[PDB]
């Protein structure tokens, strides 16, 4: 780690543009082979590789996405196209570079390289200079000692990829398992029609010009952008405790559940969170308290479980931002067992999705901590 | 295509008018046998030309062949639109500097198509939800790219001088 | 709250057609409304809202000099708006000639191109005058921008340049400093010069000297911008605006080498040279060396701006950020601007802070008042670039921007002055310095490590008991 | 036209493929985790 010099960027680099691509087709079906890899993620599906001049053959180049972003980096892994913004980067000297080295060495500086703000091309910025390189250990032992850490960092990137993969596998498996099990329950479980278990609420909208009733206090004001999470005891917004004079809301206990009726459903599955403080909410969304025949976690996950069908229950009720009514959100028979039978199966259900989901005691949190320690050790490492 | 009426400065008033058209490459002795001489050497009176660009009245014939070799160097779709491209530039070696820096659009025909290409198929933003599918102002996007980018509207397409 | 009411009236008078023809209604009615306020208040001393032949044009020639009209002694907003079924037709294009021509003196022609005499029907037309100008007759106070509706009728498509007033306030408070001088003021390529209104009607008792010789292309835009300032007592006796294109006609070329100017150069300002006339060999493009191309001729305007310049008085312009130095086609141009400090300072802004750009611009402040050092005293944000309902008096920043512009205040997370030779050492940064240190976190190995370790060890037995419960 | 609007794009899979992928990727993850622990070189 002694003989380390800055080196210019385009020195060892064979930077080039994409050549004459005729990638302007209409269908990219998976029976075809080569990925039409564009910006964002590195995969739109297959295309015919025959007689289209797709490069595909060095088994380790890299790229730059995007024009005007310059941050999306991908190693050109196997046999890949030249799809419409793939400004190609490989090396001239293929004795020193080992460009997954320099694939990392781009993101060793995200503070000047990987910031995409405006409509500017950055040819001088990635072209000229600099990069700290263990030259003049070139090429021999530089690639050798950097091969150690690149093996480590490739295993860390592999860790990232596989943890995302098993996250998706676990989510898909468990979501299958939610309704494979716990459905059709026998016998005979009561077909309780919706909302009848407890007096669910509507909400109530305040006046935002009431500055006393908008800034002070500590009742968490819940929005559908505060929604989408899970077990939100307190929201981001802290509206006034005296705001209940001019808000027409509903006071809730520590064991309430929430539901939205606008702006994202009619297309997808409904958000839901366990609200656990006295908190208030508008007419953009609603709240349910159950009553005694129940378990409020079982009610919560009965909503989330039947989400694929209770989207369909009161489904359209207008093609606007206006969406699912209260009517057939009150009007569907679901299996609701006796109070001795909720707790075990919803305990397993709660146990699994608190294994998976957000945030603390959660796989994606773990992924983000490993992301942080990855970037930290990359900073730690290339401080030579 | 690309031929000049060049003779002669002898009898300056376009007397001794000889030498009809000379396609490239053009030689001193070829034109000299075409015209004879005016008892001395005062020739290549540039007065007429089928050229896709602007040439001067006293340009030497070696410079003419130089210009032609720069023309033949360039691709033919650019040779068709040299008149439009040279408006932004001033010379051809200047054009040969950034001859790599031209984005060609046979596919895009107005600014609207440029916006739809750089948004949709380029994927400059990723998600196109069906609730958001119509709702991408290609007109204003083309206005903003027209403010930023150097664009040239031609016959064969749109040429973007990006640096 | 009052402007809420005036705002709702501005919304509702838009029913049922747009302000292209309502231009004529608003301008003529508000114009004679201003006359019946001011000119008639001169001849109150208590008699008439219903004005009559009491003007005495032999002695009322003084507002025909000063207000530049005797408008309508017998054709008032009361003496034209009463009824249905009269004679005759024609009251809105041609023959209010004695205020429209009004040659004696200081006439400033195309002054009354809105509504004089014609005319389509009998009193569908003149009862349209009666009913609509009577419903506008009573639109009371509920007066500085009392055509806020007119500041929204010109902003009807604007909810391309239609004077964003926060940017206008920024230019006027960034016209400061070194300003109590003569002249006051010049403006090339003005357009809707209400930026001149908050530049001088704000500075009215401060200093008021000379006329504002703007120059725009669109003739209707020209005329509305001319009478716009005059709506709210900005005098047009002699303080006027010239018409034309600014490079083919940079009048006044003689009067004078100006001292303090402002402008917003728009787009649609390009032109073809380079140059076919003797502007190839003029006073401003021969110092440029290379000349303004067919498209990027925005850079001619600063060449125009130094043409009208003195060393003490400073000049604020703006350009959309297609200037780094724009290659060798403009490098020497940039090099001419750094031949000396012809350009003094630059300031960046934030996208949007305009009407739908959403780009920043670059403010270029030019004086031959040198130190000498290169200035990069810029600040992108903040500049709270949301809207005009938070930080409305100051942005909490115009004093701070003012102080940075005052003397060399070199604050971090903000760019500072560099060497004059640094810009020719570098390849003409505009502007890359400084952009200091956003989002650079750092954590503890132990804290990031043991917490992950604990939560994994939670997750392992969660996985095992999950496999237990994965059994049917 | 709420009646009928019949039920597009409904899919489900089989347990065993998912759970075998699950256990194999967890084993890969565990050997990578202890390998990372080796890589925890301070």
């Amino acid at each position: 780690g002694v003989e380390v010099e800055w080196l210019p960027l385009g020195e060892i680099t064979k930077y080039e543009q994409p050549t004459k691509y005729l990638v302007k087709a209409k269908d990219y079906h998976d029976t075809y082979t080569i990925p039409v890899l564009t910006a964002g993620k590195t995969f739109i599906l297959g295309y015919t590789n025959e007689t289209h001049g797709i490069y595909q053959a060095s088994k380790a180049p890299v790229i730059i996405f995007d024009d005007f972003t310059t941050a999306n980096k991908w190693v050109d892994f196997d046999f890949k196209a030249k799809s419409s913004a793939m400004k190609m980067v490989t090396s001239c000297d293929d004795n020193k570079t080992l460009l997954k080295y320099v694939y990392y060495w781009l993101n060793t500086l995200p503070s000047e390289f990987a910031e995409g703000d405006h409509k500017r091309q950055w040819i001088s910025n990635y072209s000229q200079k600099k990069i700290p390189i263990p030259c003049p250990d070139n090429p021999e032992k530089s690639l050798a000692i950097q091969s150690e850490i690149v093996r480590i960092l490739d295993k860390f990137t592999a860790l990232t990829a596989e943890l995302t993969a098993e996250l998706n596998m676990r989510k898909k498996q468990y979501n299958y398992y939610r309704d494979q099990l716990l459905s059709f329950k026998e016998g005979e479980v009561e077909w309780k029609t919706l909302g009848e278990i407890g007096k669910w609420y509507g909400g109530g909208t305040p006046s935002k010009n009431k500055i006393e009733f908008w800034e002070n206090g500590s009742i968490p004001w819940i929005s559908p952008k505060d929604m989408g999470r899970t077990l939100v005891d307190s929201s981001e917004d802290y509206i006034t405790e005296e705001a209940v004079l001019h808000s027409s809301t509903k006071l809730i206990p520590a064991n309430s559940i929430a539901i939205v009726v606008r702006s994202s459903i009619l297309d997808k599955v409904l958000p839901s969170a366990l609200i656990k403080v006295p908190a208030t909410l508008n007419q953009d969304m609603k709240a349910v308290i159950p009553h005694e025949n129940i378990l409020v976690k079982y009610i919560y996950h009965m909503i989330g479980s039947r989400g694929s069908d209770i989207l369909r229950a009161a489904k359209k009720t207008g093609g606007s931002v206006a969406s699912i009514d209260s009517k057939k959100l009150f009007s569907f028979k679901i299996p609701v067992p006796n109070i001795n039978e909720q707790q075990r199966i919803v305990e397993i259900l709660d146990k699994f999705d608190t294994l998976t989901n957000s945030i603390t005691e959660g796989l994606p949190r773990e992924i983000e901590l490993r992301q942080k320690q990855y970037e930290y050790y990359r900073d730690l490492l290339f401080s030579f | 295509d690309m031929q000049v009426y060049i003779a002669n400065l002898g009898k300056y008033n376009e007397g001794e008018l000889v030498g009809a058209w000379f396609t490239f490459p053009i030689d001193f002795e070829e034109v000299k046998e075409k015209i004879g001489l005016n008892d001395e050497y005062e020739e290549y009176a540039i007065h007429d030309y089928e050229l896709p660009f602007t040439v001067d009245e006293y340009t030497s014939i070696g410079e003419l062949n130089r210009l032609w070799e720069m023309v033949s160097e360039l691709p033919e779709e650019l040779q068709s639109e040299l008149s439009a491209l040279l408006t932004h530039f001033s010379s051809i070696e200047e054009l040969s500097e950034h001859q790599e820096d031209i984005i060609i659009h046979s596919d895009c025909d107005d600014m609207y198509d440029v916006a739809r290409y750089y948004i949709e198929e380029t994927g400059a933003l990723g998600e196109v939800p069906a609730s958001l599918q119509n709702y991408i102002d290609y007109q204003a996007y083309g206005r903003d790219l027209d403010l930023s980018g150097t664009f040239i509207s031609t016959n064969h397409g749109i040429f973007e001088i990006v640096y | 709250e009052l402007h809420r009411q005036i705002w709702q009236i501005a919304n509702d008078v838009r029913g049922s057609v747009d302000g292209w023809d309502f231009k004529q209604y608003v301008l003529g009615a508000l114009f004679y409304r201003f006359i019946s306020e001011n000119f008639s208040s001169y001849i109150e001393a208590t008699d008439d809202i219903k004005d009559d032949a009491i003007k005495t044009k032999g002695y009322f020639i003084y507002p025909s000099q000063l207000f530049c009209n005797v408008a309508a002694k017998a054709n008032t907003n009361d003496r034209l708006n009463a009824d249905l079924n009269s004679i005759f037709v024609a009251i809105e294009s041609s023959a209010y000639g004695y205020p429209s021509e009004a040659d004696i003196k200081g006439l400033f022609a195309d002054f009354d191109t809105t509504s004089n005499r014609l005319g389509n029907t009998v009193k569908d037309k003149n009862a349209r005058l009666a009913a609509v100008l009577k419903g506008v007759e009573g639109l009371k106070l509920g007066i500085d921008l009392f055509g806020d509706a007119y500041e929204f009728l010109i902003s009807n498509y604007a909810a391309e340049f239609f004077t964003p007033q926060h940017v206008s306030k920024l230019i006027a408070q960034l016209a400061m400093h070194g300003q109590t001088h003569v002249n006051k003021i010049y403006d090339p390529a003005a357009g809707s010069g209400s930026l001149l209104l908050q530049a001088k009607k704000q500075f009215d008792n401060h200093i008021i000297e000379e006329g504002f010789f703007g120059q725009e292309i669109n003739h209707t835009t020209y005329n509305l911008a001319r009478m716009n300032m005059f709506l709210h007592n900005i005098n047009y006796d002699k303080f006027d605006i010239k018409l034309g294109n600014t490079l083919t006609e940079p009048h006044f070329r003689d009067e004078k080498p100006f001292d303090a100017i402002v402008s917003n150069p728009p787009y649609s300002v390009k032109w073809i040279g380079s140059d076919d006339p003797t502007l190839i060999n003029d006073e401003r493009f021969a110092p440029a060396g290379v000349l303004a191309p067919k498209s990027k001729a925005d850079f001619a305007f600063v060449l125009h701006a130094l043409n009208y310049l003195s060393a003490k008085g400073r000049a604020a312009i703006v350009c959309f950020p297609g200037i780094f130095y724009r290659g060798g086609a403009e490098q020497k141009i940039r090099q001419y601007l750094v031949d000396n400090n012809y350009v003094e300072t630059v300031i960046s802004l934030a996208p949007n802070l305009f009407f739908g750009t959403t780009i920043a611009v670059n403010i270029l402040v030019l004086s031959k008042h040198k130190t000498d050092t290169n200035v990069q005293f810029i600040d992108a944000s903040e500049l709270f670039k949301k809207e005009t309902n938070n930080n409305i008096l100051t942005d909490a920043h115009i004093e701070q921007i003012m102080q940075v512009f005052a003397s060399k205040e070199d604050v971090a997370h903000l760019a500072k002055s560099v060497a004059f030779e640094t810009v020719v050492a570098n390849d003409y940064n505009l502007s890359v310095s400084s952009y200091v240190e956003a989002k650079d976190n750092r954590e503890i190995i132990d804290i990031a490590e043991l917490n992950a370790e604990l939560k994994t060890t939670v997750s392992k037995i969660d996985q095992l008991r999950k496999d237990i419960d994965a059994i049917v």
